[PDB]
């Protein structure tokens, strides 16, 4: 066994001068509740190898030590931390109740060994990965909401689409904290076609698309400048906190910063992660309230309604239900649904028709209009 | 898809190798020095142990994955400034992510080698699911090496290569060396690896790079050998079919 049998003399070097947490049993052969905890105690000795050291002191053989700590009960378990009594547990306990006590006192010790594991073991190790998932979850901007203003679906249309949405934005801004992200559109489709024509990789295409999303953010942010709403970037988003606090809204470019480090698609050079993914992950990172995609259709249909005489509208669908229906062309990029399932903060998205007045304002107030795509 | 810089040799130096200090770094700097008149190198550097400390503080604060990735990436950036300083007399400098992405051809026409961070600039846009950033040093090196259509990627570790179990772990006796592997085979098997699980995922979608050799930087000559296609460590097949 790992249990140390102590003596009145041995207590100075085995308990006081010994490093690490020690649990000492003040027991006696006559004591009934001792005879009960004794098997439970040498069992936890193995179950707590290297975490805690178990010690036993029979009072009948060693009667000096007990009155020094005011032991007026049997059994009494004392948890020693660097020659000082940290916690006491008088009486008999069940198997579970003992662990419950030990753990509630050895939390700082468990934290220190978990920290040590996060610095010695590989990041690929499953035990390290599992201990990390168990950490606290902080939402940076929880009362904030992320909105995507479609490139081809709205900004490429111009005045008729944009001007009303600006009016909805400047007003909604008074009640909700908005992070307005932009799409790219046909100028990006053209670059992609030219670049693809040359056989340039997705990393290169990703940089081209990023610029169109920057132009759209600059144009959208100009109509909002009189209202104090700014355009943000710099790959650090240093200006976002002050702007959200004071003016309640920002305009950012929906493109991910991946550039040449853009993960390619299964086949083809079109970047798989465009503005739907850039906007979603920014909502996911900050821990935002909701993620709204403002497009040119009521939401998701069975097929593309621009190329379908009659398609059935889907008001509520899950990603598994979407994948199982096998969508030929989706309202959102296929990898966004794979990111939605993996998401920690944004466990559902909403698609709305920004060409219809009030749709944004109504969706913002929480009312379900259009398609809600849920993670599970 | 065209190979942008087909004459490029991408070499990733492990963060834990940097962490070893002068004992590992000084010989490696001499090996690297002697390599400059042979290859046109892009030397990308990993994060190591400091990234773990930024993770232990960051997670204790409850910070998300997208907060931790820039933080981790910063550490790789610092090992890079260290390595580049040792090679400064050879006209080598650390260059930032925007310069790697856009002006690498000029910088490599100017000098024989440049140092950069291995980690990709995913910043806030890092993928969720795990509280630990998935796209790390090995992943960032490969995405960039394959993007440029380079001649190759060589991972410089503090181990001989990939093993069946951690060779510096508790079950080190039951660990055996793997001279060759597939990205698919490693992805299927679960447990620890000297490389990111994300690297194997990105290797499935690779376009040009066929093999990635994992070599021991604590053994002088290994890196020199690997760069010449000599099998001196673990070769990882990506699943990019040749002609
Ligand atoms: N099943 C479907 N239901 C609804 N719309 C669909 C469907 N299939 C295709 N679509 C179309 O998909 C498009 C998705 O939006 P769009 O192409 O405008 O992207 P965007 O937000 O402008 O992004 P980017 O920056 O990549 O250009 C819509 O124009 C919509 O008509
Ligand atoms: N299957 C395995 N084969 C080889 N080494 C392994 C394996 N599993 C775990 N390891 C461990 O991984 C270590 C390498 O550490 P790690 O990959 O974290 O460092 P690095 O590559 O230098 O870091 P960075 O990601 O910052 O560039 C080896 O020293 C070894 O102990
Ligand atoms: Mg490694």
């Amino acid at each position: 066994d790992k249990i140390i049998h102590l003596t009145d003399d041995s207590f100075d070097t085995d308990v006081l001068k010994a490093d690490g947490a020690i649990l000492v049993d003040f027991w006696a052969e006559w004591c009934g509740p001792c005879k009960m905890i004794a098997p439970i105690l040498d069992e936890i000795a193995d179950e707590y190898q290297g975490k805690l050291t178990v010690a036993k002191l029979n009072i009948d053989q060693n009667p000096g030590t007990a009155p020094k700590y005011g032991i007026r009960g049997i059994p009494t378990l004392l948890l020693f931390k660097n020659g000082e009594v940290a916690a006491t547990k008088v009486g008999a306990l069940s198997k579970g109740q003992l662990k419950e006590f030990l753990d509630a006192n050895l939390e700082e010790e468990k934290r220190k060994r978990e920290e040590e594991l996060l610095m010695q073991r590989s990041l690929t190790d499953p035990q390290l990965q599992a201990a990390a998932a168990a950490a606290a979850d902080f939402r940076i901007l929880p009362d904030a909401t992320v909105i995507k203003i479609g490139g081809q679906s709205v900004i490429d249309r111009g005045r008729a689409a944009v001007y009303p949405l600006v009016d909805e934005i400047v007003a909604a801004r008074k009640n909700h904290k908005l992070l307005i992200g932009t799409g790219a559109g046909t100028r990006a489709r053209h670059l992609y076609s030219i670049a693809a024509g040359l056989g340039l990789p997705a990393g290169v295409l990703a940089q081209l698309g990023s610029s169109v999303a920057d132009q759209n953010a600059a144009m959208l942010g100009q109509l909002l400048a009189k209202h104090g709403i700014p355009v943000v970037g710099g790959a650090g988003l240093s200006a976002v906190p002050l702007s959200l606090a004071e003016v309640n809204a920002v305009v950012f470019s929906g493109m991910p910063p991946y550039k040449l480090w853009m993960r390619p698609a299964a086949e083809g050079v079109i970047p798989p992660y465009r503005t739907d993914a850039g906007c979603f992950l920014l909502a996911e990172q900050f821990g935002c309230k909701q993620m709204i995609f403002v497009k040119d259709e009521d939401g998701l249909y069975t097929a593309n309604p621009k190329t379908s005489k009659d398609a059935t509208f889907i008001p509520r669908i899950s990603v598994d239900e979407m994948k199982a229906k096998g969508l030929h062309d989706s309202i959102l990029e296929f990898p966004v649904l794979d990111l939605l399932q993996s998401a920690q903060h944004v466990r559902e998205v909403q698609v709305v028709n920004g060409l219809v007045p009030g749709n944004l304002t109504r969706a913002l107030a929480g009312e379900h209009v259009g398609t809600i795509i849920t993670a599970s | 898809p065209i190979r942008l810089l087909p004459w490029l040799q991408v070499v990733k130096i492990g963060g834990r190798v940097m962490d070893r200090g002068a004992d590992a770094i000084l010989p490696l700097v001499e090996e690297l020095r002697k390599l400059l008149p042979e290859h046109r190198l892009l030397i990308l550097t990993g994060a190591g142990v400091r990234a773990r400390h930024v993770f232990s503080v960051g997670l204790d604060l409850g910070l998300p994955v997208g907060s931790l990735a820039p933080l981790a990436a910063s550490e790789a950036g610092q090992n890079g400034h260290i390595l580049a300083a040792m090679l400064a007399s050879e006209g080598v400098s650390y260059v930032e992510h925007p310069t790697v992405a856009d002006q690498l051809a000029i910088h490599l026409s100017a000098t024989r080698a440049v140092v950069g961070s291995a980690f990709p600039p995913y910043h806030h846009h890092e993928f969720p699911g795990s509280r630990i950033p998935p796209h790390r040093a090995d992943t960032g090196a490969f995405l960039l090496a394959d993007a440029f259509g380079a001649a190759g990627l060589t991972i410089v570790e503090n181990v001989d290569g990939i093993y069946t179990a951690d060779p510096n772990g508790p079950d080190r006796g039951q660990a055996r060396f793997l001279p060759e592997t597939s990205a698919t085979d490693l992805a299927k098997s679960e447990g620890p690896l000297p490389v990111d699980r994300a690297l194997l995922d990105v290797m499935a979608t690779a376009r040009h790079i066929e093999r990635v050799q994992v070599v021991n930087g604590l053994v002088p000559g290994r890196l020199t050998a690997a760069l010449r296609g000599e099998h001196v460590g673990t070769l990882i097949r990506t699943g990019v079919r040749p002609a």
